[PDB]
């Protein structure tokens, strides 16, 4: 049978190579069982006439496919659109010998379209593999607004969220822009120092100029770009040591033609033995129909593999991506590029010389340039953090103890000293006690400097979703860590699942539970006087706290929680006084806070014992590089007996 | 005990002559991590060749076949997936002379055990040309006595239907070098296994471990 | 805010009647009170036809499909379930003359909206044979001024994505006459409904109960 295929090129010389390839592939099977022809057209400066010419090419024969290539024109985006749309009307399968834009993969918009070269989006897999190899976890992603940048970012975020790690910071600048120092300035003020670039050549050059002006291209940094950003005028001026990557043998335009014709022949041979010989559309006018077996031909073509291609084994992705093309790692060794390793998209094999980095050093850089000035946020809790006013001399009055050594103190700022009515006022105070001493030991153990301060609301911190919105932002101290106000939390913070979702803790240093305080029938949470509302006994807690979540996390206790929704304190030891004034019947709260005051002052008793047990722990931002050392210090403190000596000092000196 | 959630049961014409395309379509449309198939040797070869064509022989799936298939047991042909599992009976590796010796031992033990009750081997009845004989109680008693027999560890107890009951079956599987090998014994209703996990192979023959799997240690 | 506890999601492959066996098994073993399906009009005739064979069209169950299907709203086809719910933008009953009137009205409204600014009436591009129009001149205002313009008390705010944002849209269903009927509007983001209780018109499910204080 006479089987006909088509093609479109621009060489007028490699078209001879196309006809030679189709004849040589006809030498593989030529018993007339199927017989192959070949047609061709050239490109034109006008697009509408180009579409009409592809129309007339299509009518010329009973064509089974189309092969389109990139002409000497510099507008590489729209060049294969007039052939794809027109033929896309009749579901005629097409192939792309060389095109990299990531819009042709949207199968809902270009109905029938394939490829033999991976798009610009697939580089994210190579970047992820390199990150896994070199172990750089804190990354910064700088991208553009054009569809290609969004697609690349979406793929990289898909991988990172598949490992549930996320990105340190994502920031994008609109395309065709200049004098954009603001965004690099915004990205400069973080601990993560590896930045990943993807933009056009001119934008790459502009970013290079700005970054070189901002000193951010020297030592301590590593930033690796794609392939579109080390070509042309962008390659002219760039900092030394920029990692990159190039295709296996792309832009040959004649190596892929043999593979295209081979796979087309392999597909058409398998297609022709099917019952439905619809026979491709004939005519560009009047025929307002589709090809009756176009989808079937595309499906068989997709799942047809090749044995020995000049560019390697050929398979197709779910949309026609090249599926395991090679990749070559690059570098900038003093104004001249070089090959450093070959990665096949699954793994990277360094098969070349050593790689130099921007600072000229030879040892591998690590990200997260660790700061030394850390903010700290805490709350007013009696047994742990005492707040006091300072004197006029500038130092809070000294206070010796029976041991023979003084009590450590520090200066804590932040509040108005009057929560209910305060227009605007921040005052300096003094803080001391248990957690402050623990912070003293921690800081002296791991070489750092602290600047303590207090929260702006007074509540511990609890997730909530305000009305007229779909996003929920944490409130109070817990929010302060996420939004960037603080860096660490040295305070009695309990460890619940909801907190553990977005922050990460150290090992616990004090275990406890929840219990009840009563002024000297009251018992645990089983009595009908408690399960049901009655005026004889009234229970309450502190609003916007953990116990609120614990009592809203249980359907079968709804009514009881509702009771708590009626009235509760946004308070402190003030609640202990409200119990003292016979206003409140009983109190339910953490074990240590109640047990200290009960045995400390007078006339108050703890009811029964604990029922729900939990610990106390330091809070730190997600995957911060300090947690391991903090936990190793806490365990060492537990093993020494220092938390024992510290414990008697502050809690066992009572009764 | 367990529910044994069944997925799909398919009967396909796997003879010498037939439409290959229909069975190709039927086999290409399936998804189940365990397959159990019952065919004959030629049908087994055809089925396995077709399955290898339609991507069902890689390291993901598992096959099980009765002893009716597997042929010779000393010449595994091509297109047989590595890891094919079967259950053969005891003495799947003995010699022909040894098996004849076992048969003569069974006959001799039956006759001897008959003597310890009545004391004589019954006379023959071989009138092939004359073809006589209504029900005969003497040979009936001899046969009734011939059912049960033991021999130094191997017990050959025959059911009323002329197949032995309670044998010691042995599981076999195709090793990574196309050579049958024992995997698990079976004696008195309890199964054993050579491996605590099912070793799973690949096309290049380097064995892989599933991602959702791990080994846990502990003690008392 | 509601819990929204979902049972299963299934991806079928249904077309011409050659490969129509695996989807049958997949559709056989899924059960639910409510179904939300996504397919084209040339494929609902296969989906519902196979569903009517595996007991999924009785009054116990109820269906909801977007506006991509049911393309010929004038004459609904057979084998469709009685009483499936879809959503259609406003002016689904309008006449073709009314539609062209609305189009010319919105265009002229934008043009005269710029005219009140007394700037110009910009001329189009030249032709197709020159491949002209390299950059966007001060003409870019025109397109922008073609967005907010309303008409006859109908919000026609067009998004930067080329589709209108926050219109009024209605809900339709198939009564026991096989012709669509309005159910409830969506004016200003509050649902109206013509039926306080779903009719369930026409083994079974969905049994009614009674109780008193
Ligand atoms: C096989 O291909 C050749 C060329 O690829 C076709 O011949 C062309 O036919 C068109 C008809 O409009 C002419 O304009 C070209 O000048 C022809 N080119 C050559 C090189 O002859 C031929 O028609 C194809 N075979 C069939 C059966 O159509
Ligand atoms: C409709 O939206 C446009 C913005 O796209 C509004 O603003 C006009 O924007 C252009 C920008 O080229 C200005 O030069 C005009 O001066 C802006 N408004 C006018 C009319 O002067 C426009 O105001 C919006 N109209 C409505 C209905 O509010
Ligand atoms: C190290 C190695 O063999 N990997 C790739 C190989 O897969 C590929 O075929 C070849 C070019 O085709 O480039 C190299
Ligand atoms: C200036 C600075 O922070 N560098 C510190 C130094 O002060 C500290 O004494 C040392 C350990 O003793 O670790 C390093
Ligand atoms: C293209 O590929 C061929 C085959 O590998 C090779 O000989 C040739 O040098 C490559 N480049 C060009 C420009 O042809
Ligand atoms: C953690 O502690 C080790 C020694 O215990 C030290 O070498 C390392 O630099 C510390 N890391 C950080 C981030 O402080
Ligand atoms: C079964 O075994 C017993 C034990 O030796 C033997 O006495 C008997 O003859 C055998 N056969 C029958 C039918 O019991």
């Amino acid at each position: 049978k006479i089987v006909n295929i088509g093609a479109v090129l621009s060489t007028r010389k490699h078209e001879q190579m196309f006809r030679e390839a189709v004849n040589q592939a006809n030498k593989r099977h030529g018993s007339w069982k199927i017989q192959l022809n070949a047609t061709s057209v050239t490109h034109k400066p006008n697009a509408i006439q180009m579409a009409l010419s592809v129309c007339e090419d299509l009518i010329s024969s009973q064509v089974y496919a189309i092969l389109v290539s990139h002409p000497p024109t510099p507008n590489d985006h729209f060049t294969p659109t007039p052939v794809s749309y027109t033929a896309g009307f009749y579901r005629i399968p097409v192939l792309g010998l060389t095109t990299r834009m990531s819009i042709y993969s949207d199968k809902s918009i270009h109905l029938s379209f394939l490829r033999t070269v991976p798009p610009y989006s697939h580089q994210s897999s190579v970047w992820f593999e390199m990150m896994r190899v070199y172990s750089w976890n804190h990354i910064i992603l700088l991208v553009s607004d054009d569809h290609e940048g969004r697609a690349a970012q979406k793929r990289l975020e898909t991988l990172l969220e598949e490992r549930e790690s996320k990105a340190e910071k994502v920031l994008q600048f609109d395309p065709g822009t200049k004098n954009v120092t603001a965004l690099l300035m915004e990205a400069k003020e973080l601990e993560a120092r590896v930045i990943i670039l993807s933009a056009s050549e001119d934008d790459a050059a502009t970013v290079y100029r700005a970054a070189a002006m901002l000193n951010m291209t020297g030592s301590g940094y590593v930033w690796l770009v794609g392939e579109r950003e080390i070509s042309g005028n962008a390659l002219r001026y760039a900092p030394d040591g920029i990692l990159g990557l190039q295709l296996i043998n792309g832009k040959n335009e004649s190596a892929h033609i043999s593979d295209a014709v081979g796979v087309v022949a392999q597909a058409v041979h398998e297609l022709l033995e099917k019952e439905n010989i619809t026979d491709p559309p004939r005519g560009c006018v009047g025929n307002t129909n589709i090809w009756k077996t176009g989808p079937l031909f595309k499906r068989v073509l997709m799942s047809s593999k090749y044995a020995d291609g000049v560019t390697g084994r050929v398979e197709f992705n779910e949309d026609g991506d090249r599926k395991f093309a090679n990749y070559s790692i690059m570098n900038l060794q003093n104004r001249k590029l070089v090959q450093v390793g070959i990665y096949n998209g699954t793994h990277v094999i360094p098969n070349d010389r050593k790689i130099i980095w921007p600072g000229g050093e030879t040892e591998k850089p690590r990200g997260y340039q660790m700061s030394t000035r850390l903010k700290i946020v805490t709350i007013h809790q009696e047994p742990f953090v005492y707040v006091k006013p300072t004197l006029s001399d500038g130092t809070c009055k000294e206070e010796f103890t029976v041991n023979g050594d003084p009590v450590k103190k520090v200066i804590c700022t932040g509040p108005n000293d009057t929560s209910p009515g305060s227009p605007r006022h921040t005052v300096p105070q003094c803080c001391y006690g248990f957690c402050i001493d623990l912070l003293i030991k921690l800081a002296r153990t791991m070489n750092f400097t602290y600047e303590v301060h207090l929260v702006a609301d007074g509540k511990f911190g609890t997730q909530e979703r305000v009305n007229n919105s779909n996003k929920k932002e944490w409130n109070g101290m817990m929010g302060e860590l996420l939004s960037g106000q603080a860096d660490m939390i040295v305070a009695p913070l309990t460890i619940n699942n909801e907190r553990a979702q977005y922050i990460e803790f150290s090992k616990p240093f004090k275990y406890q539970g929840l219990t009840i305080l009563v002024k000297k029938r009251i018992t645990g949470i089983n009595d009908p006087r408690l399960r049901n509302p009655s005026d004889k006994f009234i229970y309450a807690t502190v609003k916007q706290s953990s116990v609120d979540i614990y009592f809203r996390r249980q359907v079968e206790l709804s009514t009881m929680y509702r009771h708590m929704e009626k009235h509760n304190y946004e308070s402190a030891a003030e609640a202990i006084q409200a119990v003292r004034d016979n206003k409140l019947h009983a109190f339910i709260w953490d074990s240590a806070v109640l047990e200290f005051e009960a045995s400390q002052k007078c006339d108050l008793v703890t009811t029964g014992e604990l029922f729900f047990r939990s610990g106390f722990g330091i809070g730190m931002r997600k995957d911060s590089p300090w947690k391991q050392n903090v936990s190793l210090s806490i365990l060492k403190s537990h093993e020494n007996g220092f938390m024992e000596d510290l414990d008697k000092t502050w809690v066992r000196y009572q009764e | 005990h367990v529910s044994w959630r069944l997925l799909d049961v398919v009967t396909l014409e796997l003879g010498p002559g037939g439409p290959r395309a229909r069975t190709q379509r039927l086999l290409r449309q399936l998804d189940a991590p365990v397959f159990v198939a019952y065919c004959s040797r030629e049908e087994a070869e055809v089925l396995f060749a077709e399955a290898a064509q339609a991507g069902l022989v890689g390291p993901g799936h598992v096959w099980l076949v009765p002893n009716l298939a597997l042929g010779s047991t000393d010449a595994p042909p091509a297109t047989f997936p590595v890891g094919l599992i079967s259950v053969v009976t005891e003495s799947w590796r003995l010699s022909l002379r040894q098996k004849v010796r076992d048969g003569v031992a069974i006959l001799a033990l039956g006759a001897h055990s008959y003597w310890r009750q009545h004391g004589t081997l019954p006379a023959p009845a071989g009138d092939c040309r004359v073809h006589p004989g209504p029900v005969s109680p003497a040979r009936e008693a001899f046969y009734r006595h011939l059912l049960n027999v033991t021999w130094e560890g191997r017990d050959f107890s025959f059911s009323p239907g002329g197949y032995l009951v309670q044998p010691t079956m042995v599981v076999i599987a195709l090793n990574r070098h196309r050579l049958w090998e024992m995997v698990g014994r079976w004696e008195h209703g309890v199964l054993y296994m050579k491996y605590p996990v099912w070793p799973r192979y690949s096309a290049s023959l380097q064995p892989v471990v599933d991602s959702r799997h791990l080994t846990v240690a502990t003690l008392e």
